[PDB]
RNA sequence: UGGAGGUGAUUUAAAUGCCAAA
RNA sequence: GGUCGGGUCGAGCCUAGGCUCCGUGAGGGGGGAGAAGUCGUAACAAGGUAGCCGUAGGGGAACCUACGGCUCGAUCACCUCCU
RNA sequence: AUUCCGGUUGAUCCUGCCGGAGGCCACUGCUAUGGGGGUCCGACUAAGCCAUGCGAGUCAAGGGGGCGUCCCUUCUGGGACGCCACCGGCGGACGGCUCAGUAACACGUCGGUAACCUACCCUCGGGAGGGGGAUAACCCCGGGAAACUGGGGCUAAUCCCCCAUAGGCCUGGGGUACUGGAAGGUCCCCAGGCCGAAAGGGAGCCGUAAGGCUCCGCCCGAGGAUGGGCCGGCGGCCGAUUAGGUAGUUGGUGGGGUAACGGCCCACCAAGCCGAAGAUCGGUACGGGCCGUGAGAGCGGGAGCCCGGAGAUGGACACUGAGACACGGGUCCAGGCCCUACGGGGCGCAGCAGGCGCGAAACCUCCGCAAUGCGGGAAACCGCGACGGGGGGACCCCCAGUGCCGUGCCUCUGGCACGGCUUUUCCGGAGUGUAAAAAGCUCCGGGAAUAAGGGCUGGGCAAGGCCGGUGGCAGCCGCCGCGGUAAUACCGGCGGCCCGAGUGGUGGCCACUAUUAUUGGGCCUAAAGCGGCCGUAGCCGGGCCCGUAAGUCCCUGGCGAAAUCCCACGGCUCAACCGUGGG
């Protein structure tokens, strides 16, 4: 699905695991819901700014729900502005518009 | 998505979150929607005549958050 | 056919005894009304371009039939569309050549050479009959044309009879009765194309069609529709037969 | 206007929704209140497969047979009831199995005047 | 319902990382010089095509069931995988190895047109053979047992000439 | 040797788990 | 073809009543997570008054009491019935 | 391959669910040298809205005209020859597109019509007699912004209308010739009525003329063929937190209407019809041949190719015709949109391309009637966005490439150095191919030259106990679990493993699963035996003898289209694909 970010949040990992999973609020387009959406990669939340365009997809987990240690997250991050997020992390390629 | 964009913006500015048109059409769809969420749109095909209400309506939004403080 | 009657047939739709790719194009040729029916006649075009091979296309096909070179029943014909069925003769006097129309054993249509002089006769069944106008007596035959003859011969046909006729001119020439010894030749159904002579005649209630029992060469029996039986001889083949 | 296509009830009593439109080779005409008149009047209808109809509207004759085989042409009067509607005898509508009365006598109709376009009866004792 | 949608022809492995079978597949495809795992897999599809045939065969009865059986035996033995006097039993143990020693690329190895397997292929793609008197360039086709004699080097191509020079080094072996 | 039931009784008060482990 | 009279079929439109769906909605109610707030200690050993089922009353809160039941109850003495 | 592996404890055996490992479909990250075959590509949300071009014509051998060129005599003219529109005939009801509606005789299958229509086509039997009439084209004058449209003059036909005869239909009275299992049918003879044909037209030779001789045609009757209409038995979804439903409703008698039978519709007379073996109502959906998956029994889907149904912005209704209540024909209402000189007038791409909108989600405003077919024509021929040919695309399947050899050296799989070889693929030419091209195929010249990525690396599960960063932070993690300054698990380097022109991510269905159990599961303590009993339908029912033949078994006739599936052989280089046979 396609949807635009509204802010950016961060969410407290299970117990007994310590640390903080970087997320958005994405309003869809098709009907006007709003979902949290997890950003992977090492520092990928800095390529992701208020107002932008994202695509979503499911995140993998038992029964095409959540996984892990992030409970209440379904879907991830795949692009952003029409440019791949695991390229921008990995290098290889620049967002564009600034 | 201009109607999306436009609330997006107004979520935390409800000064800057609204729509000009200058000599276009406004679907369906799109005015639904501006409607169910109360988004504004000023249509025109004058610019100044489309500017000036533009100003007035930030005006007379203005006044009416203090008439009521 | 929402409207209207169809006009077009596609190859994969088909009668199943034409010999023809069915992958090789899209459409195939609507046969016109005419003699015979669906499931035991082909068109004309076919048996020039196809079977005999005497043209490679539709088109150079058309003009050997506009020009009067193809008889059927000794009669000309010009249409590509015109059905050709079981029994038909197909003469070219050009190049002398004579084929009688016959099913195959597994059911597809086949030529059969033949000679001269038996091309000039055609074995026609009764398929019914009955009283016209003047009170005379009217035959209608397996391929669908009519015959008529006085009220004082009425005792001398019946149906399931053959009656070898002369063609073009149309005169009779010879009746063949339905009976026990008969000789017969199958035409539809599994056991097609087999033939021998009749041994027994079975009747049953409420309109369901009656069986006959065949003995064929080598002393089998087996049966068949009383209808898909086409009587050919006394006790020995009129025609020739492969 | 006149659909002779199916019943929208089923024998059950439940109701049924329509599939389709109308289609044209379904539809019925207007009855021909076949009628006492001085003069007789008659139409034609090109039909399904452009075939014909007559149609009589207006009968001022009729043939009447007796049981030797014999028949006349003769004028009618009135009808003296009809069987087919309550009303039919007072506004003297003609149709098959009256009871017409002429100067011969009484007779019964035998004829469907709105499908063939003539008044046959056969007399009464 | 649905029109036809064509398959594949061969199938793969149920679990992809099993030791034993990486370790006897792996010496397969370095014996015969093959390019992927996909060809090996095509050659055994065949072999179990077979086996199914003759399995379902034994416990059969009846008219058409012999006609089959008898097909089967002449379309094996005209492959050259069984002896003239064969029976339905022998198409139990048939081997892959079997199979792989009837492509064009081993014959060829194994007539001495090459010194080795991956010269052999070359030579066949290059379009340096002939079978029965026409080219053929692809190394995996299946010879009849009837044509394997009549495979030469190709009557235009620069090796049907005793004094090339790759020729000669080719007969040195 | 090992079991299954029944009837009697049974003497003050006495709550909680933090630094850690990391 | 126009105009009038008669008979019949009819989409749509208006009013009234009865059902039902979507959006907002003052006020109220429990459920689920969180664990560096708070008051007690009900369950596990006879858990310090054995625990639990049905019904009824009472109490900041876990809970307490009465009548009938179960063992998925510890210890000692005596009795009964077996192997 | 008729299969298992990780997870509940300090350790163990169970029940039970979650995860891994396989196939196929849609979207998507990164990355891509070549050819062949095929029924692939705006179906899922919007059966939403659409500028422009094209998607249906044809006949000069049916008829009078206009224009042009030549020949004869020409004051005129008469000829031939070729174009153009109009009148007239046939076609436009097929073909193409989409899946909204519909739980129904819509569809599949076996039967029926003795209860029905059918232009084109085939066979046999007959007929073509006598009159009349207008009008387009063309000339004169126009009206209106346009869309359209008025008056007067003159003319023809295979155009239209009469009269006759043949012929058709209805009813009553007789006779018994035909088919059939069986006559409200066919045939013959009387009698009373109603309707009511035709173009001896056109072309060519012999004709001095007289007139033949072919070619194409007109009307009626009997039958067939082709295409349909109508009817019946049987077969295939979910819900009781929907239990009673129906009142032209079920049947009868008498009619009307229809091409035809029928509550199809009326007038009268009755109280029937359906239902716990699920009526009625609500939900979801076009049906099938088939397709995906599985050892099988099964479970799930039904866009693309073929056969049937339905629709043309939503809702109603008519004209012509053999056939329509008609996608590129008409009328009204509702709802959009366009042009006006303001008086009015027009248009709905669910045809091929193309555009906007919606979305995660889908191509060129191309060439040809040469093949296959259809409509028209006596024929030669003409038209066809059907169909055929190409263009764009990681749609499906098949066959290939990114070098090979010898001798040395090396960390000996591999890498490097020498010497040689080949040209699938790549660059430039000739031929063949094609409607014309492009691909493809056969030759010629140059040259190892022009060509490797994606995921993983603690266990499941193949592969490192190496080095540098970070320090319960950042991050990973389908599941189990790692990370707290000495990380084989995070980030990067160097190694290694799997598959390879591909390889990964997300969502769906089958398998896994004997976690739906007929084959084939459970219910003392783990989920689960009504608190107890009596009994209606249903299911299950003791021994022997005689009969029957419904179930059941065997043999044989008529059916269940083609494509799709399996096998052998044959044609494209083999294959994929296509043909002939057997299942
Ligand atoms: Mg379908
Ligand atoms: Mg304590
Ligand atoms: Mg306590
Ligand atoms: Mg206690
Ligand atoms: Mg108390
Ligand atoms: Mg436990
Ligand atoms: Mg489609
Ligand atoms: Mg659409
Ligand atoms: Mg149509
Ligand atoms: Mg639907
Ligand atoms: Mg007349
Ligand atoms: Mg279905
Ligand atoms: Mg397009
Ligand atoms: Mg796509
Ligand atoms: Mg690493
Ligand atoms: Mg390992
Ligand atoms: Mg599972
Ligand atoms: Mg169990
Ligand atoms: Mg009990
Ligand atoms: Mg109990
Ligand atoms: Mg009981
Ligand atoms: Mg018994
Ligand atoms: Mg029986
Ligand atoms: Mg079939
Ligand atoms: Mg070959
Ligand atoms: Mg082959
Ligand atoms: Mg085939």
């Amino acid at each position: 699905a396609r949807g635009i970010v509204l802010e950016k949040i961060a969410v407290e990992a299970k117990q007994p695991n310590s640390g903080m999973r970087k997320a958005v609020r994405v309003q869809l387009i098709k009907n006007g819901k709003v979902v949290t959406a997890f950003c992977p990669g090492d520092g990928a939340i800095k390529f992701i700014d208020e107002h932008d365009e994202v695509i979503i997809e499911g995140i993998g987990g038992p029964k095409g729900g959540s996984m892990g240690d992030i409970p209440g997250i379904r879907y991830k991050v795949v692009k952003v502005n029409r440019v791949s997020l695991k390229e921008l992390v990995k290098g290889r390629k620049e967002k564009p518009r600034r | 998505t201009d109607v999306m964009e436009a609330l997006s913006v107004k979520e935390e500015e409800p000064k800057y979150g609204v729509i000009l048109g200058f000599n276009v059409k406004v679907n369906e769809d799109a005015e639904e929607v501006a409607k169910a969420k109360d988004v504004k749109i000023f249509v025109g095909n004058v610019i100044y005549k489309l500017i000036e209400d533009y100003e007035e309506w930030v005006k007379e939004e203005e006044e009416k958050k203090k008439r009521e403080l | 056919a929402r409207k209207g009657p169809k006009r077009h047939l596609k190859r994969l739709a088909a009668p199943t005894s034409w010999y023809i790719e069915r992958k090789a194009y899209k459409w195939a040729v609507r046969p016109r009304p005419g003699p015979h029916n669906m499931r035991t006649s082909i068109p004309l075009l076919y048996i020039v371009r196809d079977y005999l091979g005497y043209a490679k296309t539709a088109r150079e096909a058309r003009k050997i039939l506009n020009e009067g070179k193809f008889l059927v029943d000794g009669r000309v014909r010009k249409d590509y569309k015109f059905p050709v069925g079981i029994m038909d003769v197909v003469s070219i006097p050009e190049t002398g050549e004579h084929y009688r129309v016959l099913p195959n054993r597994i059911g597809k249509l086949i030529l059969h050479p033949i000679s001269e002089e038996e091309a000039n006769i055609k074995p026609l069944r009764i398929r019914n009959k009955r009283m016209v106008k003047g009170a005379k007596i009217q035959l209608n035959f397996h391929d669908g044309t009519n015959h008529l003859i006085p009220l004082s011969e009425k005792d001398n046909y019946f149906t399931s009879y053959t009656v070898l006729m002369k063609v073009p001119e149309r005169e009779i020439l010879e009746v063949l009765p339905f009976e026990k010894g008969a000789y017969v030749f199958v035409t539809q159904g599994k056991n097609v194309a087999r033939k021998g002579r009749i041994v027994e005649i079975k009747k049953f209630p409420m309109g369901w069609p009656d069986v006959v029992t065949i003995e064929d060469e080598e002393g089998e029996l087996f049966d068949t529709l009383k209808e898909y039986a086409f009587v050919v001889g006394r006790d020995k083949p009129r025609i020739s037969l492969p | 206007a006149i659909w002779q296509g199916r019943s929208l009830r089923k024998p059950s009593g439940g109701r049924i929704v329509l599939a389709r439109k109308k289609r044209k080779r379904e539809l019925g005409r207007e009855p021909s209140n076949t009628r006492v008149a001085e003069q007789d009047k008659r139409k034609i209808i090109r039909t399904y497969g452009g075939n014909k109809k007559v149609r009589l509207t207006a009968a001022a004759y009729a043939n009447v047979f007796d049981k030797s085989g014999k028949g006349r042409k003769v004028r009618i009067i009135r009808v003296i009831e009809n069987p087919a509607n309550r009303q039919f005898a007072r506004r003297n509508i003609i149709t098959k199995g009256a009871i017409i009365e002429t100067e011969i006598g009484k007779a019964k109709v035998t004829s469907r005047p709105g499908q063939d376009g003539v008044v046959n009866a056969i007399l009464l004792e | 319902g649905d029109p036809k949608r064509q398959r594949k022809k061969y199938e793969t492995p149920p679990h992809p990382w099993i030791k034993e079978r990486l370790d006897r597949e792996r010496v397969l495809m370095d014996k015969y010089e093959l390019k992927n795992k996909k060809e090996l897999w095509k050659h055994e599809t065949q072999l179990k095509n077979f086996r199914r045939r003759a399995r379902r065969l034994l416990a059969a009865r009846g008219k058409q069931a012999e006609i089959e059986r008898e097909q089967l035996l002449a379309r094996l033995k005209r492959l050259g995988l069984l002896p003239e006097d064969a029976v339905l039993d022998d198409v139990l143990s048939l081997t892959i190895e079997d199979i792989l020693e009837r492509r064009l690329q081993t014959i060829v190895y194994k007539k001495g047109l090459a010194r080795t397997m991956r010269q052999a292929r070359q030579l066949i793609v290059h379009g340096h053979i002939e079978v029965n008197g026409q080219i053929i360039r692809s190394p995996s086709y299946l010879v009849l047992k009837e044509e394997e004699d009549t495979i030469t080097y190709a009557r235009t191509s620069p090796f049907a000439n005793p004094q090339h020079p790759e020729r000669m080094m080719i007969e040195k072996a």
